[PDB]
C-alpha cells in the first residue's frame, strides 16, 4: 500500500490518500457563499442545468435537516445524503435523550469525529465531500460551522467554497478589515440577501434569474428557501 | 563529437514577435535581462552587477515557452542552437556527461551564442541519499552542468535557458540565484490574452467575416496556448470539404465547440505550480 | 489472517502443500530423541545441547514429559508448541478416566493428537506444529508394549524403534542392525546400553547432555541418575579396547 | 487509471478524485438495452425493447419490468439480473413503511432509500455495484414524479429519459419534442409518441428484429396505479408510429 | 463487511524498527510547535494554532483541552485525531476510576490507560496509530504536582520541561540553560512564552495563544459553595489579556 | 595528460572583494599556504604539517568561490577539476586518469588541487551488486591509498567540495585525509551581513541618499548567494524606469522581490 | 481483502524452514536497553542499563526496565513499553486468581506457561505481530526454595543462573562465565554486575541516574523474601563504596 489506502502513512510522515477526497469536492465547478446578522443568514448556491429534461425542484444541493438548523453540500450529491441522513436521523436521538435540540457546535463536534473514524479503520472510505452549516442559535447567536473529509471543523465569520475560494473571499475580508465587524448589519433576512449576491456579482460579473440561483435563511425556529425574484433590487444601483 | 555538430539547424532565422500574443510583459521582464549584457554590457560595470547567468520558463505545455526561445533569435541575429535534456543518456557511462564539457567550449569558440535545454525534470532531482544502481549516473550527470555554469572555470558572454512543465523535484542546488537569476511563470492566459493568439491566423490566411469573437472567445476560458492553430485550419479544413474554398466564420463553430469535448476525455492532467 | 488459507490451502502442482514439508524441514534442526521397546520394557531418551554449564540443571524443562502412571512424551524442534499439546492430552486423559470411568488406551491416545494437527492444518487463520512427537507406554493391566510416532502431517505410525530430529539418519541405521523384530533386548540394562551406544557419534561424550526415562509393568516410572548414566557411559567405552 | 494503477479496485481515489472502479459500470449499461421514462401531465409512462435473440421466444411471456408495491412503476436496463435484485428490495421496504405509517410509499423519500442501498454498495472495497441505469416514475398527492438512476447513485428528478444504446439519438427526440408540447401530453397519447422511438432508436441493430412493451399509469385511466397495455391501444400505435416513420 | 482483520503494522522489518510508527511521528514533527514546563508550585503548557486564513474565528478551536478539573493536556501534531481519544479519555475517569471509587484519578496511571487507547490500535486489524504525541500535566496527594508526556506506541515517560513539535530540538536546547531548579510560575510562563516566539513569524499578538495551568485550587469557579470537602478547580487557563499584560512587559 | 593551470587565466576576485566567513578566512589559511611560505616557525617544533581539507555547507554560501581568491594568491601550482569526468567510457581509463595527477603534482611539486564537487563519486557502501557502481569505487579506493598509503607527497591534500556531509565513508574522513572540516551556515546573523551586503554595495554604484537597514532587522533566516540577487536586480528596479543609478525604494520593491514567498503549498490540505 | 492486504507474511515459514517475523523480533530487542539477573544463595537481585539519560528527563521518580507482579515474584523488562502493561495487567490479576481460589501463592514454574502461551498465542493463530519483549523473572517458593527464569516474544522459556539481556550481550556472558561460583552469597554478586555493565557500555562515567536495580533476600527468620528496589540514593551508596 502506502499510496492506495489510508490506514497506513507514507514514508514521509503523511498520507496521499484523504488529500485527494478534498480534490474531488471541486468536481461539480460550482461555488457558494455563507453571512450572517443579527437575527438572519444567508446560503446561496449557483445552479447549472445541462439538458433540459431536469425537474428543477427537484434538483436541490441543500437539505434542511431540522428547525434550528440548515446546510449545504459541495462535492457530489450521492455521498453527500448519507452524510446528510444520519445527521437528520441523530435529530431524533439528542432531542429524544437530552431533551432538545442539537446546536450546531455538538453536531460538527460529532458528524466529524465520526469521519475520523472513517479514516482509521478504513473498510468505509472517507465521505467525498467538504460540507457545511447555518443556525441561529440563543446564545452565541447565528453561529455558522465548515467540516471536511477529516475533521478541522470551524466556526466562521463568514465563508467560500467552490473552485474559487480565493478571490470570492478577497472580495470580501477586503472591507471586514475595513467595516471593522465579524458582525454585519442590515438585520433583516432580505437586505443581507443582495449583499450576498452585490459582492459575488462584483467577483464574477453574470447576470441570472430565479432559475439559476437559490437561497436559504436561518431564523428563529426557521430555515427554508424562497422565491429569488430580489434580483431586481440590485438594478436602481447604476 | 559530430552531433554537437549536428543540432544547429537554424542557429539565426527570424521569426519576430509580432507573431504572438499575451507575454507582452514577461518578454518585458525578459528582453530586459538577456539582451543588455549582449548589447550594452558597460551598463553593469557602469553600476556595479555581478552580471546575470541563466533563466528558465514553467508552466503547463502546449503554451508557446518553446517560441519565446527562438523569438529571441529574431531580436539577436545573433547565433542560437536548440537541444533536449533527454537525448544525452546512453550506456557508456560519462559518455552522456563528457558532452556537457563538449558545448559549453563550443559555446565559447563562436558567440554571441546561447543555449536552450527542455524538459529538464529529467535531469530536475533531488539528489537521493539511496538509489538504484544507475539512477545515481543522472545525477553525477547532473551536476557537471551545476558545475559548469558557474563553476571554478569562470564564465561570460554566453546564457542558458531552460523550462520543464514540473519546476518541483529539483536539486536547489541549481536554483542558486547566480546559476540563474531571474525566474517566470507563463500561464493559459486571459481570454484577450487568449484573442490575439486567435488571430494571428486569420492574420494569415483568407478572412472573410467580420470579427464574431467575443461569444466565440466566450468558449475560449479552456483551451490551452496552442489548440487554436489547429483550430484555426480546422475550420478551413471542412468548411472545404464541402469544396467551398472560399472560408466562413460559419464553419469553425462546428469544429472549436467539437476540440473541447475531444480535449476533455483526456485534458487537465496536471498543473505543476 | 482470520481465514485466509494464505499458502497451507495452496495445493502444489507437484501435489504437496508448501508449509507442511517445510515444517519437518524445520524440525530437524532441534535436538535428536529416541525411542525403543524390548522384551517386557519401553526405553526413551534425548539429549541437552551444550550449555555454558548455566543451562538451569535442576528445573529444566525437559524431552520426557509424563502424562500418567503409564504414558510419557517425547518430542523434537520447537518447544513453545510442544507445551501445549502434552496439556491438551493429559486434559483427555483425566476426560476420558471419569467419562468413561477407566483410562487411557495408548491407540486412543495417538488418534487424537495425531489428529488435531491435522486440524490446525486444514483450517484458517492456523500456522501447523512445527514439531513432531512420539509417544511411549503401556495400556493397563497389559505386559504389552508400545510406542506410536506422529508428525505434523497428521500421520500416525507405530514402531519398534524411531528417532526424530537431528542427525537421525547418521543413527537409526545403526538401530536397524542391532535392533531387530526377530528378538528383543531381554530386560532393562540390555535396551539401554544398546540404546546409548546408538547415540554416540553425535555426543561428544556428554553424559550430562543425555537423559532417560524406562516404562515398566504396573505404571512402574522411573527416571535414571547421571552417576547411573554415566557408569554405563565408560564401561561401554572400556569396551573399545580393539 | 491505466495500469499499475488503481480502477482495479473500489474505493481508491483516483488523483483526480474518481472511482475508475465505476465508470466502467456505465459503459456496461451503455452496452445493454435501451428504454425510457416519460412524465405524463397526469402521470408517467415506460418503454423497453424486448430483445429477440432467437426465434424460440414468445410474446408477452418474459418481461422485461417488474413493479413497486401498488404504484410505482421499476425499469431496468443494462443488466436484468442486478437490476431484479434491488426491486426485491423495492418491495421489501416499502411494506416496512406501509405497516409503520399506515400509508402508501412516497416517491421522493423512496429514493431515499433506495439511492443509499446503492451507494452502500459503492464504498466497501469487498462489493460490486449495481451496472445498471434504472428509471422509477410514480404518482402521489403532491402529483407525479420520475427519477432516473446512475450507480453511483447520482439520480434526479426529470420528465423525460433514455438510457441503453440509443441515447443521444433518442434522447434528441425527447428534447424535439417537448418544445412543440408546454402543454404537457396525457396519457394515451404520448404513448405512441414514444414507439416512435423505439422503432427509431434499433436503426443501429439492423441485423435483427425486436419487439417491446408498454407501461401505463395515470389518474384518470388507472386511478394512479400501473399496468401494461393489450388490444387495439398499442396495437392502433406500432402501426401508427411505424407508419409515420416511412 | 470488512473482511480486513489483516493486521497491519505486524511486519517487523528485518532491522527491527516497526514501519508506520517511525513514520507517523514523521508527521508530529512536521507539526506545530508546542511545550510545557513544570515548576515547585505549578505547572504550565501553551502552544500556537496558525488560523492559516483571516476570517476562520480562533477562539472556538480549542488546542488545549480540559479532561479534569485537576489535569489538563496539550499536543502539537494532528488535530481530528486528538478531540476523539481525550473523550474516551474523560469517559474513562469517570469509568475505570470513579464510578467505582469516587474519586477523580491520579495522573500515575491516567496517562496508561490513555496508552492503552494507543497499543490497541497499532495492534488490531487495520487500523493506523494517531498521529500525535501530547502531553499531559496532573496534581496528586501522593505525588502532587507532575508532567507526562507520550507518543503513538504507548511509551510514556516523564519529564521536566519539554517541547515537541517542529522546532522543539532548538527549545529543548533552549530552555535548560535559561530555566531553574525552582523557576516559580510568573518568570516560568516568561520563560516558557519566549520559549515560543521564537519558534514563529507571522505575528506574536496576545489572542494568536493558549495556555493554561494546574496551580492551586479556585472555588470561586466551583460554583456549588456550601461544602468545605468540594475543593477548588485546580486547573483554569486564561484569557486574552492576563496573558497580553505578561506580554507588554517584553 | 591531465593538465594545469597557470596565468593563463585566474578567476580575478580577491579576499576584498569577499568578506565574512573570516574565521574560515584564516583557518584555510594556515593548511595550505603559510605552511608553503613560512615553514621553520613551526619545524621549530616540527610537527607534521595539517593538509587538505573538507568544507560542505547547504548550496551556495561561497562553498566553491573561497578557493577563487586564495587561488589568485597562491605562489604554487594548481588546477581546474571537478568529479565527474574522472569516469570514462572504457575502465582503466578512470583509475588510470587519477594516478599520474599526484605524479604530475609531484611532478610540479610544492603544489595543490581541488575538486568542485565529489558527493557523486563518494558514499558510505562501497556498492557491489553492479559492474558499474564498483568502477567507480576503485576511483574511490585508489585515491584513498594515494592520500596516505606509503609515502604521498609533501604536499597538502584533495581539497572537497559539497553539499552534503553525511553520504560518504568515514574511511575518507578521518584525520591524515581530512584532518579539518568545515561548515559554511548563514544564518542571517546581524554581526556580519551589515558587513557583506556593504561589500557586495560599496564596490557598485550606490546614491548616499538612500535607507539601508530598512531589511536587514526587518528580515532573519537567510542566505548568502541569494542576497546579490536583490542588490543585483535593486539596478534592474531602475533602468526599467531608465534610471541610471539606484534609489532608496528599489531595495523595498526588491526585499520581497527575491525573498518573500513563505508558504501557501497545500496548508490546510498538508497532512490534516 | 486478501489480494493486497499482505495478512500472509505472519505465522508461516521460509523454503528453508524457520519463521521471519520472530528471527527479526529477537533482534528487534537488541537496539534496545540491557539488563541482568543472577541467583544468589542467600538471595536474588537484577539490574538495568537504561540510554535515556537527558539531564532534565526526571529519571528519579519511578522506574521503566523494571516491574513487579506480587509481593514475592518481580522481573526485569526488556522491549517496547506499549507490549509490556498488558501483559503484566495479565499477571497481576494472575496471582489475584490463583490465591483467589487456592489461598496460596503462585509455584512460579506455572505463570511463565501461562505468559508465555499468549505469546505463542498470536505467533500461530491470526495474522498479528508477537509482543516484541524478552523478560527475566525472579521468584521464590517452598517446592523449590528459589529460582530465576528467562523467556522469549516466541514463547520458549528457560530456568537459567545467571543472564543477560538486550544489548552487547554475548560477551557479557563470555565476560562473566569465568566469574559466576555457585556459594554466591549478595555482597559478592552486586560487585559482578558493575564489573559487569562498567565494561560493556557507552560511557564509563556511569551516572546513577543511567542505573537502576533491585534485590531479594530472606531478612525475616522463617519469613517470606523482601521486595526491594533500591533508589537514587542508596543506589549511590554501593555505586561509589566500589571507588569508582
Ligand atoms: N559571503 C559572500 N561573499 C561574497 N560573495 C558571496 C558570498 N556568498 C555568496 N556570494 C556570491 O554567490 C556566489 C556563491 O558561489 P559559491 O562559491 O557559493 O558556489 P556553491 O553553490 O557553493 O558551489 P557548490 O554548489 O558546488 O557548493 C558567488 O558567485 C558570489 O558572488
Ligand atoms: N502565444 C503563442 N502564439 C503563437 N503560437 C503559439 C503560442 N503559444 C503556443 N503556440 C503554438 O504552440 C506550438 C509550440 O509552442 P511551444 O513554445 O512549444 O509551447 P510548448 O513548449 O508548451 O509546446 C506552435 O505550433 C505554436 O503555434
Amino acid at each position: 500500500g502506502y499510496d492506495r489506502h489510508i490506514t497506513i502513512f507514507s514514508p514521509e510522515g503523511r498520507l496521499y490518500q484523504v488529500e485527494y477526497a478534498f480534490k474531488a469536492t471541486n468536481q461539480t465547478n460550482i461555488n457558494s457563499l455563507a453571512v450572517r446578522g443579527k437575527d438572519c443568514t444567508v446560503v446561496i448556491s449557483q445552479k447549472k442545468v445541462p439538458d433540459k429534461l431536469l425537474d428543477p425542484t427537484t434538483v436541490s444541493y441543500i437539505f434542511c435537516i431540522s428547525r434550528t438548523i440548515g446546510m449545504v453540500v459541495n462535492g457530489p450529491i450521492p455521498d453527500a445524503r448519507n452524510a446528510a441522513l444520519r445527521a437528520k436521523a441523530e435529530a431524533a436521538e439528542f432531542r429524544y435523550k437530552y431533551g432538545y435540540d442539537m446546536p450546531c457546535d455538538v453536531l460538527a463536534k460529532r458528524m466529524a469525529n465520526l469521519s475520523q473514524i472513517y479514516t482509521q479503520r478504513a473498510y468505509m472510505r472517507p465521505l467525498g465531500v467538504i460540507l457545511t452549516f447555518v443556525s441561529v442559535d440563543e446564545e452565541l447567536g447565528p453561529s455558522i460551522y465548515k467540516t471536511d473529509p477529516a475533521g478541522y471543523y470551524v466556526g466562521y465569520k463568514a465563508t467560500a467554497t467552490g473552485p474559487k475560494q480565493q478571490e470570492i473571499t478577497t472580495n470580501l475580508e477586503n472591507h471586514f478589515k475595513k467595516s471593522k465587524i465579524d458582525h454585519i448589519n442590515e438585520e433583516s433576512w432580505e437586505k443581507v440577501v443582495e449583499f450576498a449576491i452585490t459582492h459575488m456579482i462584483d467577483a464574477l460579473g453574470t447576470e441570472f434569474s430565479k432559475n439559476d440561483l437559490e437561497v436559504g435563511v436561518a431564523t428563529k425556529d426557521k430555515f427554508f428557501t424562497l422565491s429569488a425574484e430580489n434580483i431586481e433590487e440590485r438594478l436602481v444601483a447604476i | 563529437d559530430p552531433l554537437v555538430y549536428n543540432m544547429t539547424s537554424f542557429e539565426q532565422g527570424e521569426i519576430t514577435f509580432d507573431g504572438i500574443g499575451g507575454l507582452t510583459e514577461q518578454i518585458r521582464e525578459l528582453r530586459e535581462v538577456i539582451e543588455l549584457p549582449l548589447k550594452n554590457p558597460e551598463i553593469f560595470q557602469r553600476v556595479g552587477i555581478k552580471p546575470p547567468k541563466g533563466v528558465l520558463l514553467y508552466g503547463p505545455p502546449g503554451t508557446g515557452k518553446t517560441l519565446l526561445a527562438k523569438a529571441v533569435a529574431a531580436t539577436i541575429g545573433a547565433n542560437f542552437i536548440f537541444s533536449p535534456a533527454s537525448g544525452i543518456v546512453d550506456k557508456y557511462i560519462g559518455e552522456s556527461a563528457r558532452i556537457i564539457r563538449e558545448m559549453f567550449a563550443y559555446a565559447k569558440e563562436h558567440e554571441p551564442c546561447i543555449i536552450f535545454m527542455d524538459e529538464v525534470d529529467a535531469i530536475g532531482g533531488r539528489r537521493f541519499s539511496e538509489g538504484t544502481s544507475a539512477d545515481r549516473e543522472i545525477q553525477r550527470t547532473l551536476m557537471e552542468l551545476l558545475t559548469q555554469m558557474d563553476g571554478f572555470d569562470n564564465l561570460g558572454q554566453t546564457k542558458i535557458i531552460m523550462a520543464t512543465n514540473r519546476p518541483d523535484t529539483l536539486d536547489p542546488a541549481l536554483l542558486r540565484p547566480g546559476r540563474l537569476d531571474r525566474k517566470v511563470e507563463i500561464p493559459l492566459p486571459n481570454e484577450a490574452g487568449r484573442l490575439e493568439i486567435f488571430k494571428i491566423h486569420t492574420a494569415k490566411v483568407k478572412k472573410t467575416g467580420e470579427f464574431d469573437f467575443e461569444a466565440a472567445v466566450k468558449m475560449s476560458d479552456g483551451f490551452n496556448g496552442a489548440d487554436i492553430r489547429n483550430c484555426a485550419t480546422e475550420a478551413g479544413f471542412f468548411a472545404i470539404r464541402d469544396d467551398r474554398d472560399h472560408i466562413n466564420p460559419d464553419d469553425l463553430m462546428k469544429a472549436v465547440r467539437k476540440v473541447a469535448e475531444v480535449k476533455k476525455l483526456e485534458g487537465t492532467i496536471e498543473y505543476q505550480k | 489472517m482470520s481465514g485466509y488459507d494464505r499458502a497451507l490451502s495452496i495445493f502444489s502442482p507437484d501435489g504437496h502443500i508448501f508449509q507442511v514439508e517445510y515444517a519437518l524441514e524445520a524440525v530437524k534442526r532441534g535436538t535428536c530423541a529416541v525411542g525403543v521397546k524390548g522384551k517386557n520394557c519401553v526405553v526413551l531418551g534425548c539429549e541437552r545441547r551444550s550449555t555454558l554449564k548455566l543451562q538451569d540443571t535442576r528445573i529444566t524443562p525437559s524431552k520426557v514429559s509424563k502424562i500418567d502412571s503409564h504414558v510419557v512424551l517425547s518430542f523434537s524442534g520447537l518447544n513453545a508448541d510442544s507445551r501445549i499439546l502434552i496439556e491438551k492430552a493429559r486434559v483427555e486423559a483425566q476426560s476420558h478416566r471419569l467419562t468413561l470411568e477407566d483410562p487411557v488406551t495408548v491407540e486412543y491416545l495417538t488418534r487424537y493428537v495425531a489428529g488435531v494437527q491435522q486440524r490446525y492444518t486444514q483450517s484458517g487463520g492456523v500456522r501447523p506444529f512445527g514439531v513432531s512427537t512420539l509417544i511411549a507406554g503401556f495400556d493397563p493391566r497389559d505386559d504389552e508394549p508400545k510406542l506410536y510416532q506422529t508428525e505434523p502431517s497428521g500421520i500416525y505410525s507405530s514402531w519398534s524403534a524411531q528417532t526424530i530430529g537431528r542427525n537421525s539418519k547418521t543413527v537409526r541405521e545403526f538401530l536397524e542392525k542391532n535392533y531387530d523384530r526377530k528378538e528383543p533386548p531381554a530386560t532393562v540394562e540390555e535396551c539401554v546400553k544398546l540404546t546409548v551406544r546408538s547415540l554416540l557419534e553425535v555426543v561428544q561424550t556428554g553424559a550430562k547432555n543425555i537423559e532417560i526415562t524406562v516404562v515398566k509393568p504396573d505404571s512402574d516410572i522411573v527416571a535414571l541418575s547421571s552417576e547411573e548414566i554415566n557408569q554405563y557411559v565408560t564401561q561401554i567405552e572400556q569396551e573399545k579396547q580393539e | 487509471s491505466i495500469g499499475t494503477g488503481y480502477d482495479l479496485s473500489n474505493s481508491v481515489f483516483s488523483p483526480d478524485g474518481r472511482n475508475f472502479q465505476v465508470e466502467y459500470a456505465v459503459k456496461a449499461v451503455e452496452n445493454g438495452t435501451t428504454s425510457i421514462g416519460i412524465k405524463c401531465n397526469d402521470g408517467v409512462v415506460f418503454a423497453v425493447e424486448k430483445l429477440i435473440t432467437s426465434k424460440l421466444l414468445v410474446p408477452q411471456k418474459n418481461v422485461k419490468i417488474q413493479v413497486v408495491d401498488r404504484h410505482i412503476g421499476c425499469v431496468y436496463s443494462g443488466l436484468i439480473p442486478d437490476g431484479r435484485h434491488l426491486v426485491n428490495r423495492g418491495r421489501e421496504e416499502a411494506a416496512s413503511f406501509k405497516k409503520l405509517y399506515k400509508t402508501p410509499i412516497p416517491i421522493p423519500a423512496f429514493a431515499d432509500r433506495l439511492g443509499q442501498y446503492v451507494q452502500a454498495h459503492t464504498l466497501y472495497n469487498s462489493v460490486r455495484p449495481f451496472g445498471v441505469s434504472t428509471i422509477f416514475g410514480g404518482v402521489d398527492k403532491n402529483g407525479a414524479h420520475l427519477y432516473m438512476l446512475e450507480p453511483s447513485g447520482s439520480y434526479w428528478g426529470y420528465k423525460g429519459a433514455a438510457t441503453g444504446k440509443g441515447r443521444q439519438s433518442a434522447k434528441a427526440e425527447l428534447e424535439k419534442l417537448v418544445d412543440h408540447h408546454p402543454e404537457g401530453l396525457s396519457a394515451r397519447e404520448a404513448v405512441k409518441q414514444a414507439a416512435k422511438i423505439i422503432y427509431l432508436a434499433h436503426e443501429d441493430n439492423k441485423e435483427k428484429d425486436f419487439e417491446l412493451e408498454i407501461s401505463w399509469c395515470s389518474l384518470s385511466e388507472t386511478n394512479g396505479l400501473h399496468k401494461f397495455v393489450k388490444g387495439d391501444l398499442l396495437q392502433e400505435a406500432i402501426d401508427f408510429a411505424q407508419k409515420e416513420i416511412n | 463487511m470488512t473482511d480486513r482483520y489483516s493486521f497491519s503494522l505486524t511486519t517487523f522489518s528485518p532491522s527491527g524498527k516497526l514501519g508506520q510508527i517511525d513514520y507517523a511521528l514523521t508527521a508530529v514533527k512536521q507539526g506545530v510547535t508546542s511545550l510545557g514546563i513544570k515548576a515547585t508550585n505549578g505547572v504550565v503548557i501553551a502552544t500556537e494554532k496558525k488560523s492559516s486564513s483571516p476570517l476562520a474565528m480562533s477562539e472556538t478551536l480549542s488546542k488545549v483541552s480540559l479532561l479534569t478539573p485537576d489535569i489538563g493536556a496539550v499536543y502539537s501534531g494532528m488535530g481530528p485525531d486528538y478531540r476523539v481519544l481525550v473523550d474516551k479519555s474523560r469517559k474513562v475517569a469517570h469509568t475505570s476510576y470513579k464510578r467505582i471509587y469516587g474519586e477523580y484519578p491520579p495522573t500515575k496511571l491516567l496517562v496508561s490507560e490513555v496508552a492503552k487507547i494507543m497499543q490497541e490500535a497499532t495492534q488490531s486489524g487495520g487500523v493506523r496509530p494517531f498521529g500525535v504525541s501530547l502531553l499531559i500535566a496532573g496534581h496528586d496527594e501522593f505525588n502532587g504536582f507532575s508532567l507526562y508526556q507520550v507518543d503513538p506506541s504507548g511509551s510514556y515517560f516523564p519529564w521536566k520541561a519539554t517541547a515537541i513539535g517542529k522546532g522543539s530540538v532548538a527549545a529543548k536546547t533552549f530552555l535548560e540553560k535559561r530555566w531553574n531548579d525552582e523557576l516559580e510560575l510568573e518568570d516560568a510562563i516568561h520563560i516558557a512564552l519566549l520559549t515560543l516566539k521564537e519558534s514563529v513569524e507571522g505575528e506574536f499578538n496576545g489572542d494568536t495563544i493558549e495556555l493554561a495551568i494546574i496551580g492551586d485550587e479556585n472555588p470561586d469557579l466551583l460554583g456549588y459553595t456550601g461544602i468545605p470537602t468540594d475543593k477548588g478547580p485546580r486547573f483554569r487557563k486564561l484569557t486574552s489579556q492576563e496573558i497580553n499584560d505578561r506580554l507588554e512587559a517584553l | 595528460s591531465i593538465s594545469v593551470m597557470g596565468e593563463n587565466e585566474k578567476p580575478d576576485v580577491t579576499y576584498a572583494d569577499v568578506g565574512g566567513l573570516d574565521m574560515q578566512k584564516q583557518e584555510i589559511r594556515e593548511a595550505v599556504e603559510l605552511p608553503l611560505v613560512q615553514a621553520d616557525l613551526y619545524e621549530q617544533i616540527g610537527i607534521d604539517p595539517p593538509r587538505g581539507v573538507l568544507l560542505y555547507g547547504p548550496p551556495g554560501t561561497g562553498k566553491t568561490m573561497l578557493v577563487k581568491a586564495v587561488a589568485n594568491s597562491t605562489k604554487a601550482a594548481f588546477i581546474r577539476v571537478n568529479g565527474s569526468e574522472f569516469v570514462h567510457k572504457y575502465l582503466g581509463e578512470g583509475p588510470r586518469m587519477v594516478r599520474d595527477v599526484f605524479r604530475l603534482a609531484r611532478e610540479n611539486a610544492p603544489s595543490i588541487i581541488f575538486i568542485d564537487e565529489v558527493d557523486s563519486i563518494a558514499t558510505k557502501r562501497f556498492d557491489a551488486q553492479t559492474g558499474s557502481d564498483r568502477e567507480v569505487q576503485r576511483i574511490l579506493i585508489e585515491l584513498l591509498t594515494q592520500m596516505d598509503g606509503f609515502d604521498q607527497s609533501t604536499n597538502v591534500k584533495v581539497i572537497m567540495a559539497t553539499n552534503r556531509a553525511d553520504t560518504l565513508d568515514p574511511a575518507l574522513l578521518r584525520p591524515g585525509r581530512l584532518d579539518r572540516k568545515i561548515e559554511f551556515p548563514s544564518l542571517r546573523d546581524r554581526r556580519e551581513r551589515r558587513l557583506i551586503f556593504g561589500t557586495i554595495a560599496s564596490k557598485m554604484s550606490l546614491a548616499p541618499e538612500a535607507d539601508l537597514d530598512s531589511l536587514i532587522i526587518r528580515n532573519d533566516s537567510l542566505s548568502g548567494a541569494v542576497i546579490a540577487a536583490i542588490m543585483q536586480e535593486a539596478g534592474l528596479r531602475a533602468v526599467r524606469k531608465n534610471r541610471y543609478v539606484i534609489l532608496q525604494s528599489d531595495l523595498e520593491e526588491a526585499y520581497a522581490t527575491q525573498v518573500k514567498t513563505d508558504n501557501t503549498v497545500d496548508k490546510f490540505d498538508f497532512y490534516k | 481483502m486478501g489480494s493486497r492486504r499482505y495478512d500472509s507474511r505472519t505465522t508461516i515459514f521460509s523454503p528453508e524452514g524457520r519463521l521471519y517475523q520472530v528471527e527479526y523480533a529477537l533482534e528487534s530487542i537488541s537496539h534496545a536497553g540491557t539488563a541482568i539477573g543472577i541467583m544468589a544463595s542467600d538471595g536474588i537481585v537484577l539490574a538495568a542499563e537504561r540510554k535515556v539519560t537527558s539531564t532534565l528527563l526526571e529519571q528519579d521518580t519511578s522506574t521503566e526496565k523494571l516491574y513487579k507482579l506480587n509481593d514475592k515474584i518481580a522481573v526485569a523488562v526488556a522491549g517496547l513499553t506499549a507490549d509490556a502493561e498488558i501483559l503484566i495487567n495479565t499477571a497481576r490479576i494472575h496471582a489475584q486468581n490463583y490465591l483467589k481460589t487456592y489461598n496460596e501463592d503462585i509455584p512460579v514454574e506455572i505463570l511463565v506457561r501461562r505468559l508465555s502461551d499468549i505469546k505463542q498465542g498470536y505467533t500461530q493463530h491470526g495474522g498479528l505481530r508477537p509482543f516484541g519483549v524478552s523478560f527475566i523473572y525472579a521468584g521464590y517458593d517452598d517446592r523449590y526454595g528459589y529460582q530465576l527464569y528467562t523467556s522469549n516474544p516466541s514463547g520458549n522459556y528457560t530456568g537459567w543462573k545467571a543472564i543477560s539481556v538486550g544489548a552487547n550481550t554475548s560477551a557479557a556472558q563470555t565476560l562473566l562465565q569465568m566469574d559466576y561460583k555457585d556459594d554466591m552469597k549478595v555482597d559478592d554478586a552486586i560487585e559482578l554486575a558493575l564489573k559487569t555493565l562498567s565494561k560493556t557500555t557507552d560511557s564509563s562515567a556511569l551516572t546513577y541516574d543511567r542505573l537502576e536495580f533491585a534485590t531479594i533476600r530472606k531478612g525475616a527468620n522463617d519469613g517470606e523474601v523482601y521486595q526491594k528496589i533500591f533508589k537514587p540514593q542508596e543506589i549511590k551508596d554501593i555505586l561509589v563504596k566500589t571507588g569508582i
